[PDB]
């Protein structure tokens, strides 16, 4: 009888990846806010982005009704931190410029 | 990179042929390889018999695939003159831009 | 004896490349800025995009201590040039409403 079914030709590859998704220096708001929310941050990437967030991903959250409050923090890869510097336009907070 | 054309010579190898199958340094290309009836005396194809129709031999290299979309994020533009919301300019942005 | 060994199976394809990634009308702030920072704005890519940048990227870098201090290019795909017409809602430079 036959012998048994084997493959013949060539075989396409499979879906690789390529390079990562750039972030930028974003703005972002949130109603309510009293502090930096993670959950809201990945909230927002999850949504828009479609892919988790990168190294080095600065985003800043705010409230809008008293545009003072408002907080910036750098995604190092594995979570929001404290970034070293990062220095915003709209960093004037108390209404005081000296 | 293409399917060759059917061997006219009775040579054995034809030419632009080799006995054995030569190493694939490229990927891109492909080994093909067509039979014929062999006369040992002769060195050459059978008398009334020729070479079988040129098939893939080897493997092939598969296609590009796609990966996760681009992120988005809070941006910030301004037009000249405007008056409204612009859905031609802000496709032209994403066009040019992105 | 055995015959040279060859490939008798398919092969897996290598790992192309897709769609280029998207910039956006950033705005990051640089201490100590008395001019446009090239050489920041390449790092600034480098370290958050992992990517070099695209084809009309837009980025602003201005000096947070004095926000009328701010510097825009844009990217044409090979280095930094002055856009022709590019306008943020922060253009209010020298505290002058006309």
């Amino acid at each position: 009888s036959w012998s048994d079914v084997v493959q013949w030709s060539g075989t396409e590859g499979t879906i690789g990846h390529d390079g990562q998704r750039g972030p930028g220096m974003y703005s972002v708001g949130i109603a309510g806010l009293g502090g930096w929310d993670d959950g809201q941050a990945n909230s927002f990437f999850t949504s828009n982005f479609s892919s988790a967030p990168v190294k080095y991903d600065v985003l800043t959250e705010y409230k809008s009704d008293a545009p003072g409050t408002a907080f910036t923090r750098q995604w190092n890869g594995s979570g929001w931190v404290n970034p070293a510097m990062v220095l915003h336009g709209n960093m004037i907070v108390n209404g005081t410029i000296t | 990179t293409s399917l060759p054309a059917k061997p006219l010579e009775q040579d054995y190898p034809p030419p632009g042929w080799s006995k054995t199958p030569p190493n694939r340094t490229d990927m891109t290309q492909n080994i093909y390889a067509t039979t014929g009836t062999l006369d040992p005396v002769t060195n050459r194809l059978l008398e009334g018999t020729s070479w079988s129709d040129v098939v893939q031999w080897s493997g092939t290299e598969g296609t590009i695939g796609h990966d996760g979309q681009r992120g988005p994020g809070m941006y910030s533009v301004g037009i000249a003159g405007l008056g409204g919301w612009d859905d031609g300019q802000a496709n032209s942005f994403f066009t040019s831009n992105f």
